[PDB]
């Protein structure tokens, strides 16, 4: 079978980004030893090791949706993957408010129409299980108390 | 004119899914980073990324050899799923301004970049040249606004939408990591476009529509035909629970309706518990199966069911922002049926930038007995200018006095065409110009219930050995409240 490739964006500190960029544009396999990525079983934490120097990483959710588009003639472009995550290196914390481009900054706060967390469904599933495992249940809409 | 990849026009499941559940509809076009169970990345630890530069230039040299061996013209290369990897070719990135667009391309589909260039009045030097796309000279603006003289605007153009794009350079810190089961791979990116508000060219169907049910039936039929083509046994035969694995929300009556014509069930003997193909039935060829369902219809269906999920999760303003309504409104506005309020609640920005695609409609005897002279004195009394009094044309003077009128009404116990159309046209251009300026800006931007009643639930459980403790739990979140009590009210009516 075929599994859709999973592309994400890696953001590095600027000096480490310059060393990684120089090693990528060089093209040797020396970069392969120099740059490693360890993703922790949290799923939202990691180390990126540039030249064997550890950097602390967080995999965050991006507010917009990006799409990689490949081409052979620079006139027709074929969509290859959807990018929604970024492993910035240096829950609410794992959500990035800004977009990658310069015009998109504070997009989630200003350029996004109010949208719901769809979280609440999981919380309702937790309450329903407790109700069904009880004997009696007493609902009461309340006032200030 | 748009030629998608052979995985896209054949509707392969990895790229075009048969069924999307609720957690996969909430993560629509935002696929999370999945953990592998088997493979090299499934083992926990540090993993080296691998630089592909030799792979990119080897594949590009190989494709140029293929093109020059085939006569040197333009070729079609995307024939396999392995052609659609990010490991080769010139990648650009494309960011979207809206959170959830009305239409969005699946993986494997093609789009074109058109550079619309309105010439200057009289002499013009020529289109400012651009790295990507082909240039076309547009007298009639494709978008809602109109291009300025000497303004080049790039745009994504395909069968799904048409949207203005703006080339920005990438950040100096960001690279692109393509992870697969075997390892990590790294590219740099240099070009990233920002895609403005889409102008939809395909109408998303509504839920339970006739077009919606027709697409569901045709998609199931195409999947059944392609399973029959993949079958190796001579009287081609399939299994029902393959289709039940692909379409699990379908009632099996509908699947048996699709299999009733073109197949029959063998219970005993050879081919037992298989749906063999009927001997008189000619299985359709590849081009007929491609003519059954189009990929853009699948994208419109995916947009409909994703919007169905988002609306369902969020408990009439939201219903107007649903893509079937907005796509119908925009396509009707493009034929000239109706106009759109460009400021409204369907605005995907939430501020004054961007448009909203929701429909608005495009919409006494004695005066003659005045005997010219007294009508002249009346026109003098009302304050009519002396030119109209001076011509003194009986019929014109009476018509002007009738136009002056005096109104009045009470009981007891005015352009409707040009002005309305002109205001809509100017506002569309103003919003379009504002959207272009905000997205183009390389300027850095500084980082920045009704009842008032909570819900309390008391209960009764039995502890180990013998006990009867009661727990009183108070829910102060109005969101948890609504979902909780909605289910309770539904249950009160399930019996």
């Amino acid at each position: 079978p075929h599994e859709l490739e999973s592309q994400f964006i890696l953001r590095l500190p600027p000096e480490y980004a310059s060393t990684v960029r120089r090693a990528v544009q060089s093209g040797h396999v020396n970069l392969k030893d120099r740059l490693t990525i360890e993703l922790h079983p949290d799923g939202r934490h990691g180390i990126v090791r540039v030249d064997r120097v550890p950097l602390a990483s967080k995999l965050v959710d991006l507010p917009c949706v990006m799409e990689s588009l490949k081409t052979i003639d620079k006139k027709t472009f074929y969509k290859t993957a959807d990018i929604c995550q970024m492993l910035v290196s240096t829950e609410k914390k794992f959500i990035w408010n800004h977009g990658i481009t310069l015009p998109l900054k504070n997009v989630r706060k200003r350029r996004f129409r109010k949208t719901a967390k769809k979280d609440v469904e999981k919380e309702v599933k937790r309450l329903l299980s407790t109700d069904a495992e009880a004997v009696s249940t007493r609902w009461e809409i309340i006032a200030e108390d | 004119i748009i030629q998608h990849s052979i995985p896209a026009v054949e509707l392969r499941q990895p790229f075009f899914p048969t069924h999307m559940g609720p957690i996969k509809l909430r993560q629509f076009h935002r696929p999370p980073l999945k953990k592998y169970s088997f493979g090299a990345l499934s083992q926990p630890g540090p993993h080296s990324v691998q630089p592909l530069l030799k792979h990119i230039k080897k594949k590009a040299k190989m494709r140029e050899q293929e093109r020059q061996a085939s006569g040197g013209g333009e070729m079609f290369f995307m024939r396999t799923p392995q052609d659609l990897t990010g490991k080769d070719g010139d990648l650009i990135l494309a960011e979207y301004s809206e959170e959830n667009g009305p239409l969005m391309m699946q993986v494997g589909m093609a789009t074109k970049i058109k550079n619309y260039y309105k010439r200057k009045p009289g002499k013009d030097p020529g289109a400012p040249d651009c790295k990507y796309g082909e240039t076309v000279y547009c007298h009639t603006s494709p978008f809602l606004g109109s291009l300025h003289p000497g303004q080049l605007l790039q745009a994504f153009e395909n069968n799904l939408f048409r949207a203005p794009i703006y080339l920005h350079k990438m950040p100096e810190t960001d690279f692109l990591i393509i992870r697969t089961r075997q390892g990590y791979y790294i590219r740099e990116l240099v070009d990233i476009f920002v895609v403005g508000q889409q102008c939809p060219l395909f109408e998303v169907p509504g839920p339970n529509s006739k077009r919606a049910n027709t697409h569901i039936r045709d998609f199931l039929q195409v999947f059944i035909y392609r399973l029959f083509w993949k079958s190796k046994d001579r009287p081609r035969r399939i299994r029902m629970e393959d289709i039940k694995k692909a379409f699990p929300s379908h009632s099996e009556s509908s699947i048996r309706k699709r299999l009733k014509l073109c197949a029959d069930f063998k219970r005993t003997g050879m081919d037992s518990n298989w749906w063999v193909l009927k001997s008189d039935f000619r299985l359709p060829t590849e081009e007929e199966i491609r003519a059954m369902v189009s990929p853009e219809q699948c994208c419109a269906y995916y947009s409909m069911i994703a919007a169905e999920q988002r609306l369902k999760d969020a408990g009439d303003d939201e219903v107007r922002t649903a893509p079937w309504n907005t796509t119908r409104a925009f396509i009707a506005a493009m034929k000239g049926k109706c106009l759109l309020e460009v400021t409204g609640v369907a605005d995907p920005t939430g501020c004054g930038e961007g448009f909203s695609y929701v429909k608005i409609p495009n919409k006494d005897a004695d005066l003659r007995r005045l005997s010219l002279k007294n009508a002249k004195q009346l026109l003098r009394k009302f304050g009519v200018p002396e030119e109209e009094i001076k011509k003194l044309s009986r019929w014109e003077v009476i018509d002007v006095v009738r136009t002056m009128s005096t109104e009045q009404a009470r009981s007891g116990e005015r352009f409707s065409v040009a002005e309305h159309q002109e205001r809509y046209k100017e506002e569309c251009q103003r919003i379009f110009d504002l959207q272009n300026k905000v997205l183009s800006s390389t300027e850095v931007l500084s980082t920045d219930s009704a009842t008032g009643r909570c819900l309390k639930i008391y209960r009764t459980f039995r502890d180990e050995e013998g006990k009867e403790y009661v727990r009183c739990e108070t829910v102060r979140k109005p969101a948890v409240i609504d979902a909780y009590v909605r289910i309770r009210t539904t249950k009160d009516e399930e019996f």
